[PDB]
């Protein structure tokens, strides 16, 4: 996880893609309950600052999912011999 | 007040109570603290830019004029922290390194205790005994703006009201500009280890 | 109506200016209870008197050592004395323990009930060993003093308590610059008066990182 | 200003400017009056006992955070001798970490003295919590007058617990309450830190502060997690 | 209205303070029934008296051993006593068993029916050998004592029960620190006085692993 490593780049890009995905619809966040196609835009608790629904549990889950996706990508690329 | 631009993004001034003493968050206390913080900021800016210009121009004898942080002893690489009077100053003053700090602490403590006791109970701090220094500072209804025989000794604001408020607005805006300037000097001295006028000359050239 | 420890501050209600050196300095609000006030003022008076005696003895010994009389430093003076004193350790400390415990309990039970020792139970004397005031005894402790006059008594009370507080400050200063310089206080005064701009508490090395 | 990052809804509905804390940070929710409803003493999950344990944990954390770092800078300076100046976990609390051999008694002797004294203290505290002001009625060495307590068993007051007894006004008392709970919540993280720093470096917390100060990039979380002893 | 075993506690309903040493300490609800209450009072009194007698004998023997007289330890005293005793083992225990059975069923049937033995059945005595209180007989067992006065009798009852409980604590301390130190209780006391800062229950190796 040295600054400049391909694993660091993969981790940061995954985290940023997950925050982008949860910022404007586009992900089953605390604001967006999920149907088979993830609709209906509900509201609970409060966002505490920036708009939409980035609560304390929204960034906690998306960071967890973004981290967990990154272990799959890095170790998958490491197993096949990439980066 | 003496200033209203409608810029409170974090809403730190909402405390749902107004009190003269305590809670450290009333609008009058915040305005007083911001005004004196700003005044210290323009004194810091002028004291950290003045030896820089007059040092390279040869008006003042050149001993650490270009570096206010080196003059005060601020390096952040000696051992611990760039607290002043701790870095190795190449110029020996008439007050060497630390009894200067003692004199500054006792004088600023006298002045701060006077200011704080005027803030708590106005009109009572100039009664008992101060070797005749009590008559120079008459009381006033504003904690940040005493006026009188001292401070406003020239009488440049005690003639009307609108010009007084214009001077208030100009003073607070120059003060906020000085806060941004001193945060700039903060950042340059911390991350470049070279004075700010030298950086001005580099970005001009 | 009185000079306080901070001008413009609010003096305490229990500190009405009727005490010696009543500058109204009480941020921890001690001596608020009247019995606690009595014990505080007695403790302050005895600590002030012993601090004054200690600073007088230390200054006399240091001045004599500077002028040429053989005297050790104010620190470890009992260490240099106990090797040559006829009285060994143990006996001396317990002898002074017995004597000053006697005086401690006598003045304690005079503090609790005034005039409880003026009944002649000790060597049959009435006017002596009786406390005229709380922390101030009377009789044989005032052979020729002007405490009979009340104005001179009040002035001497204020002078005594102010000199006592100055002695407290002198003693903590003595131990502080002894740990700082490892020298006599008179030598420290001579060093300060020789080079004031340089020789001070800044350049002693210790206490300034 | 108000509320916090977590700040669950249906949790601010039972607390608004009442407790000395009450910053709106109850994401899980444990001060609901519906919890432990009924009769009798019941359980520990109730606002009174939770506030009581929070302020007790707070004051114990203040004392601990003072005692853990107090000998250290004084050992760096010349205040206390460096022989006694040792890291807080090497004083005998963790004998695997180390004990101080030059004590006036065995560490278990001091443990028994502490057990007796603090068992007296905490059992009197618990008995006054069960029955308010009941420790001022049974004779205890002639000092029953300073164990009267107040309506709040957490904040007893009296001739000794508040011997300075300042903060008589409600506003100053509330400010002191907020200051106490905020410095206690800081000492919470101070102890959490001190333990984590001790287990990640094996050295004292002020030495870790010096390490972060001298080299912030080279001595921080990422380098110390990948280093020896953690 | 009474000092309890824990301040602020709730005293039991069956412990109204009418008993000797009634501090209201009974979490297991024993002695709730009045007959078992009397039986517990009797048992506490006799266990207390035997604890005081045994502790006094142990202390006397240990003090006599420490002063130089040939005396055994409080442990295995009978083991070295029997080899020099004219009375062998077996006959001694059985003789004491028969005699103590006589005395103890006499006091038992006095406990069941108060004044049952005061009918002159035992050698024609009526006033003697008759129980005055629950666990307190009279006649022969009060030769000169002040149990006639009520207040002095109550004070003596409280003193007796408190000394009894202190002696139970002393006996458990005796066996505990004998198993800890394998020495006499007077020897342990002298070791505690000689070096209090180090010699204790913690630095004996055993009982603190
Ligand atoms: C994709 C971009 C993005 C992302 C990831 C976030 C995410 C966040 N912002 Mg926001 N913010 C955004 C766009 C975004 N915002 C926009 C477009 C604006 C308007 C200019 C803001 C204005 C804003 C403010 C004013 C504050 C936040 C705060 C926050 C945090 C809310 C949770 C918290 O700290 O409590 C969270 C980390 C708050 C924060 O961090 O609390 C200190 C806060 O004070 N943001
Ligand atoms: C960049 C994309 C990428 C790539 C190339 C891989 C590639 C790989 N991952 Mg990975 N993975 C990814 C993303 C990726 N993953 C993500 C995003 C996640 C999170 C959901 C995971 C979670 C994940 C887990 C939990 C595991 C893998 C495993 C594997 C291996 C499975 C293929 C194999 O060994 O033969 C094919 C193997 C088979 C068993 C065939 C499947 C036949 C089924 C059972 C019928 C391979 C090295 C596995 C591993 O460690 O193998 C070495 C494993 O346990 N990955
Ligand atoms: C036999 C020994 C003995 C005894 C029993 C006392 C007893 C007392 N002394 Mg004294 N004292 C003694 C020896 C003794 N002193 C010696 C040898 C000295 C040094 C010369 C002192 C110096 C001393 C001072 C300076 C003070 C006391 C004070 C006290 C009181 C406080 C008791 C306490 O908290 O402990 C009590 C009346 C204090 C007092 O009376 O406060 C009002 C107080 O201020 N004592
Ligand atoms: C220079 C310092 C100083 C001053 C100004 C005073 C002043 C006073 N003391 Mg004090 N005293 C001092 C040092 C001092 N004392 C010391 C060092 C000791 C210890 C040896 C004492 C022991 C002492 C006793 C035992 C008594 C006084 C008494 C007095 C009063 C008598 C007036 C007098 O004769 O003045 C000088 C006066 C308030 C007497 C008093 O207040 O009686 C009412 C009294 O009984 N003082
Ligand atoms: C789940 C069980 C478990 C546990 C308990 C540990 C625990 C430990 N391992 Mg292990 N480890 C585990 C699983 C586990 N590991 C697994 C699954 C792997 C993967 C293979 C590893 C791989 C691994 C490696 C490779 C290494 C360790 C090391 C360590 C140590 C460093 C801990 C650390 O970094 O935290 C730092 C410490 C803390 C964060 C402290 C926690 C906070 C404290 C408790 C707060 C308490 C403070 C409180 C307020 C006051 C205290 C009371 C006071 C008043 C007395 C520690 C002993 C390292 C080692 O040997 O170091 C000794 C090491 O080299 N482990
Ligand atoms: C003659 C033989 C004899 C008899 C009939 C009894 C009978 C009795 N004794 Mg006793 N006892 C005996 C010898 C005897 N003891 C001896 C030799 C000793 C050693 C000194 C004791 C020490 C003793 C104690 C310490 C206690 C009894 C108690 C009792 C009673 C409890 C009976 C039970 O539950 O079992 C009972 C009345 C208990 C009692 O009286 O409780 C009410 C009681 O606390 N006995
Ligand atoms: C010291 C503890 C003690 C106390 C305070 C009492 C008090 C009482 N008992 Mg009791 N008793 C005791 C021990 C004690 N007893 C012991 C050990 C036994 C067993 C032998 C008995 C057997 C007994 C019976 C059988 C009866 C009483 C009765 C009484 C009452 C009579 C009042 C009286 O005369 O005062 C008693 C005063 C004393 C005992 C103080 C004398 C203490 C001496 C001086 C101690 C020294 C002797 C010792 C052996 C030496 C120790 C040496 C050591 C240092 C090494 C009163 C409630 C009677 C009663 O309640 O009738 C209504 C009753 O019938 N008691
Ligand atoms: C083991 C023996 C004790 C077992 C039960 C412990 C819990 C209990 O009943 O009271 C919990 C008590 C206080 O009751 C407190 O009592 C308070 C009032 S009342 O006494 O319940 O009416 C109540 O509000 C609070 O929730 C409760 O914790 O808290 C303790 O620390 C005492 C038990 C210590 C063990
Ligand atoms: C028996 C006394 C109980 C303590 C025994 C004890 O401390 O033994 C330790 C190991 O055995 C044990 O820990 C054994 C514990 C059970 C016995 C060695 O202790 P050490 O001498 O290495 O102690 C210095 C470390 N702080
Ligand atoms: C400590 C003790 C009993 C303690 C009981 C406790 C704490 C019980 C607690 C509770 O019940 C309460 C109160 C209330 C309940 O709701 C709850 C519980 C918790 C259940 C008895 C000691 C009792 C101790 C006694 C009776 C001691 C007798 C000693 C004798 C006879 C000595 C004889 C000798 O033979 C030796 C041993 C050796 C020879 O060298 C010398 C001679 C003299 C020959």
């Amino acid at each position: 996880s040295f600054i400049g490593s391909p694993t660091n780049l993969i981790m940061v890009s995954s985290i940023g893609a997950c925050l982008f995905a949860s910022r404007f619809g586009l992900a089953p966040s605390v604001r967006k309950v999920a149907q088979p196609l993830k609709l209906s835009d509900r509201e609970v608790l409060q966002t505490t600052g920036d708009p939409a629904g980035f609560t304390a549990t929204d960034v906690l889950a998306m960071g967890a999912a973004g981290h967990a996706i990154g272990v799959g990508i890095v170790l998958g690329l490491k197993g096949i011999g990439q980066l | 007040l003496p200033g209203d631009f409608g810029w409170d993004p974090l809403h730190l001034a909402d405390t749902n109570d107004q009190d003269r003493l305590n809670n450290a968050m009333s609008m009058e206390w915040l305005s007083y603290a911001e005004v004196i913080h700003g005044r210290w900021a323009m004194l810091g800016a002028v004291g950290a830019l003045s030896p820089e210009i007059l040092g390279k121009a040869g008006v003042i004898p050149e001993e650490t004029g270009l570096t206010w942080f080196q003059a005060g002893g601020l390096d952040s690489t000696s051992n611990l922290i760039a607290v002043p009077f701790t870095g190795p100053i190449p110029f020996q003053y008439w007050t060497d390194k630390y009894v200067l700090l003692y004199t500054m602490l006792v004088a600023m403590g006298f002045a701060e205790t006077r200011r704080w006791q005027e803030y708590k109970q106005p009109g009572s701090v100039q009664k008992q005994f101060f070797l005749g220094l009590e008559k120079l500072t008459p009381p006033s209804q504003q904690p940040a703006y005493p006026g009188g025989a001292f401070f406003n000794f020239a009488g440049l604001g005690t003639k009307d009201e609108k010009k007084m408020f214009e001077l208030k607005v100009k003073e607070i805006r120059n003060g906020r500009l000085a806060m941004l300037a001193f945060l700039g000097f903060m950042v340059q001295a911390e991350v470049t280890h070279v004075g700010p006028f030298q950086n001005l000359l580099d970005h001009i050239n | 109506d009185r000079p306080l420890w901070s001008p413009g501050s609010e003096p305490p209600a229990w500190l009405d200016g009727s005490l010696a050196g009543d500058y109204g300095f009480d941020p921890l609000h001690l001596s608020e209870e009247p019995e606690m006030r009595k014990w505080m003022v007695q403790a302050e008076l005895v600590h002030a008197r012993w601090a004054m005696l200690g600073v007088a003895g230390i200054l006399f010994t240091s001045i004599a050592a500077k002028t040429g009389a053989p005297f050790p430093d104010w620190y470890d003076a009992g260490k240099e004395a106990i090797k040559t004193s006829p009285a060994p350790l143990g006996s001396l400390i317990f002898t002074e323990l017995l004597l000053f415990g006697w005086v401690e309990t006598k003045r304690l039970y005079d503090l609790r009930n005034p005039g409880s020792q003026g009944d002649g139970s000790f060597l049959g004397i009435t006017d002596g060993l009786k406390g005229k005031e709380n922390g101030y005894p009377g009789g044989l402790f005032d052979p020729m003093g002007m405490s009979k006059n009340e104005a001179s008594y009040k002035e001497a009370k204020v002078k005594e308590i102010k000199n006592g507080r100055l002695a407290m400050l002198a003693f903590v200063g003595f131990i502080a610059q002894h740990h700082a310089t490892h020298k006599s206080p008179i030598d420290n005064l001579l060093d300060h008066v020789a080079d004031p701009f340089h020789v001070t508490f800044a350049t002693n090395g210790v206490s300034i990182p | 200003d108000f509320l916090y990052v977590g700040s669950d809804a249906a949790a601010l509905k039972y607390l608004d400017g009442t407790l000395p804390g009450d910053y709106g940070f109850d994401p899980l929710g444990l001060l609901d009056p519906s919890v432990s409803g009924g009769k009798g003493e019941g359980g520990f999950v109730n606002p009174r006992w939770l506030q009581y344990s929070e302020v007790i944990h707070a004051r114990w954390a203040m004392l601990g955070a003072a005692g853990c770092i107090a000998p250290e800078i004084l050992g760096k300076a010349g205040v206390i001798p460096a022989e006694t100046a040792v890291d807080w976990f090497r004083t005998g609390v963790i004998p695997p970490a180390g004990v101080y051999k030059n004590f006036w008694a065995d560490p278990f002797t001091l443990f028994f003295i502490e057990v007796v004294a603090i068992q007296f203290a905490e059992l009197k505290r618990l008995q006054d919590y069960k029955n308010p002001g009941s420790q001022s009625r049974q004779y205890f060495l002639g000092l029953e007058g300073l164990f009267k307590g107040s309506d709040n068993p957490a904040y007893p007051g009296g001739p000794f617990f508040n011997f300075a007894n300042f903060g008589k006004t409600e506003e100053e008392m509330k400010k002191l309450k907020l200051n106490e709970i905020k410095n206690g919540r800081l000492a919470m993280l101070a102890m959490f830190g001190y333990g984590a720093q001790a287990v990640i470096t094996g050295d004292g917390p002020f030495d870790n502060l010096l390490a972060h100060l001298a080299d912030p990039t080279g001595n921080n979380l990422i380098t110390n997690l990948g280093g020896k002893f953690g």
